[PDB]
């Protein structure tokens, strides 16, 4: 019956989780707000997330690599199994994307 | 829904023929259906029922459960915008490069911001393996590789069902491989659900989840691929297998044979 | 002579590109020769050559023995008659029914008297399993039994070679049977010597005496059906099983992935 | 070098024996004088006859047709392998060539 879609993000000391779904519809404000939400971060964690599309996916990478940029080594938590299934599709390799 | 579509005692006639006598036939979303059966019988007419440019005289096509012949014009415009038939006309532009190709779709019909829209094209042409063709154009094309282009723009939008009217015709075995490899690849990633027709039986039965069976107007069989390989049925097993002689004979009916050779 | 067609060191040019590097292939009379390759190599362009409509730039191609690049006018047109490239266009007159046309090489051509020309093509239609449509026309014709009365009416003067050229492209696997078990049967048979070429990889080497395979300008390698299938050579066994990827690359060379993801 | 064709037929009794070879170019002589050739015959012999194509099988089929239709059962003898392969080819029955 209801099938309404969010995206939420919170830092937390050095780890951003983000919740919701993560895909074309609502990523828009996240973009907007790139380099503010990840550059206190050194480990994003897609540990609630319950969809991610290829354009979600392609916002992951630019924020994995903006804090790349900064200098800090960052790890990927909690990613689900059909997000990494959309990765090897794409042949993402583990600079983009660890693993 | 279960199934994307659901055609329900659906009938179709041309002129004097009859095409299609009340089928019944169901595409499950997320996996790929495979159409199959003698030249003629009516498998890129079944694909325009499906799509609204043609209406059958009896029964009703359900597309996520909304009946495609029934709908407005507005409405079936944009209902069919969550199709797309591959390997038709238009295709690729012919004046842009393959990049510009398949990122054309989004640039105008979504609004995701730039350098993800380039990000994604980039992935997208990974996924069919042109990334490096990226800047070529449909005129330096391959025969294979602009099929693979095609493809990559149709799921640029990444519409809820593809379909594919015999595509792997005229086609060395390396490049119907990867096509089906990639068909494979894009169902069971994006979870986008197929219809493909095609007389090539054993690459298609590979990649199907479930295969339908046409003759004389009606469906013959359907099932899976290991239940339709083990089926025993022999107007089945003669297409399957492609025997020369069978409930399809070799021989057209033609009387007394010593006749028409030693008349008067 | 051993070889009914013998290419010796062939080579052709068109324009700015060259389409074969001197090429020598075999083809033994009375037996089946296939030819395979990837799309755009140059097989129609090679049957062309043996029939003479065009001359290799340098080699020479000897049918029965004899130069045709080198034959006179009248000399090709004479010796073009015991050829028959199939499935052209001709093949069969639309204003005369299926008797008359398998019948109608023999009533001009050869002094053969009445009776016996009668009970021939008879025989002939019998062969091809459409002695039952003798009075209908090329109209009314299925596509399979269409492309069998073109077979049917080809062997009524049983020329020395046929010439297929992608003969089972767009067909089911029953028509596609029935044309593979009648081109071996008339092989086995009357001992005509068959060049087939073809996409069709399971379905030509089950017939096939001899086959080439070709890539860049040149023969990759040739040898009988039970050899090449054993043979154990990457750009042959990827080919040969239709594999996605291999000395042919699924994937366009594209360079740095990273940096094409995340420029600045 | 020499790759002479001819056809002959001799009836001994109630046998014709055809020898040479049985095809296109050289079975005119033996049609044109086929209800004389046959007629006090009921058995014939292909037992040396080396080279048979299309048309003269046809030929065979109608001199056994000939005899036939005079009331005397017909014998083939001495059939070489490759003219019961043609045979097999266009599915002559019993009735038109004994086997
Ligand atoms: N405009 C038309 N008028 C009359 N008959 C038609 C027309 N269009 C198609 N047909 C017939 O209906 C059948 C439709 O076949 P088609 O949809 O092309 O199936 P397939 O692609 O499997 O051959 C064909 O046999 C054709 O002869
Ligand atoms: N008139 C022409 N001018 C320039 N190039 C040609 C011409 N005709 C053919 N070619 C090229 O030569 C090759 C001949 O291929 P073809 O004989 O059709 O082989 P196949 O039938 O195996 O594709 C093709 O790749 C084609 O691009
Ligand atoms: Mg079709
Ligand atoms: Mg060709
Ligand atoms: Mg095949």
């Amino acid at each position: 019956y209801f099938q309404s879609e969010s995206l939420s993000w919170m830092q937390t000391g050095d780890t951003l989780a983000l919740s919701g779904e993560l895909d074309q519809d609502v990523l828009l404000p996240l973009w907007e707000m790139r380099e503010e939400a990840v550059k206190g971060i050194t480990c994003i964690d897609l540990s609630r997330v319950s969809r991610v599309d290829t354009g979600g996916l392609a916002l992951l990478l630019h924020l994995i690599d903006l804090a790349k940029k900064q200098g800090n080594n960052v790890t990927l938590q909690g990613v689900n199994d059909k997000v990494y299934t959309l990765a090897k599709l794409y042949n993402l390799p583990a600079d983009v994307l660890p693993r | 829904v279960a199934n994307l579509v659901d055609m329900r005692d659906v009938s179709f006639t041309r002129g004097n023929r009859c095409i299609f006598d009340n089928i019944s036939l169901t595409v499950p979303r997320g996996k790929i259906t495979a159409i199959m059966g003698p030249s003629g019988i009516g498998k890129t007419t079944l694909l325009r029922l499906i799509g609204g440019q043609i209406a059958p005289d009896h029964g009703e096509i359900l597309f996520d459960g909304e009946n495609i012949p029934a709908m407005s014009r507005s409405r079936l415009y944009t209902v069919r915008k969550r199709m797309s038939m591959l390997f038709q006309s238009g295709a690729l532009f012919t004046d842009m490069n393959v990049f510009d190709n398949v990122a054309y779709p989004l640039r105008e019909h979504t609004q995701l911001p730039a350098p993800l829209l380039h990000s994604t094209v980039m992935m997208k042409l990974e996924a069919v393996g042109l990334r490096g063709a990226a800047k070529l154009m449909p005129s330096e094309l391959s025969g294979g590789m602009a099929r693979r282009a095609a493809l990559a723009r149709a799921i640029a939008l990444e519409p809820d069902l593809i379909m594919f009217d015999e595509p792997f015709v005229g086609q060395d075995p390396i490049t119907m491989g990867v096509l089906v490899k990639l068909i494979s690849e894009l169902n069971s990633a994006l979870g986008v659900t197929c219809v493909v027709v095609s007389h090539d039986v054993p690459e298609v039965l590979s990649i199907a989840d479930h295969a339908w069976i046409l003759a004389d107007k009606k469906i013959v069989a359907h099932g899976s691929a290991q239940a339709l390989q083990a089926n025993p049925d022999p107007r089945v097993r003669q297409f399957l297998d492609g025997i020369a002689d069978g409930p399809v004979p070799f021989r057209y009916p033609a009387g007394d044979y010593h006749a028409d050779l030693l008349p008067g």
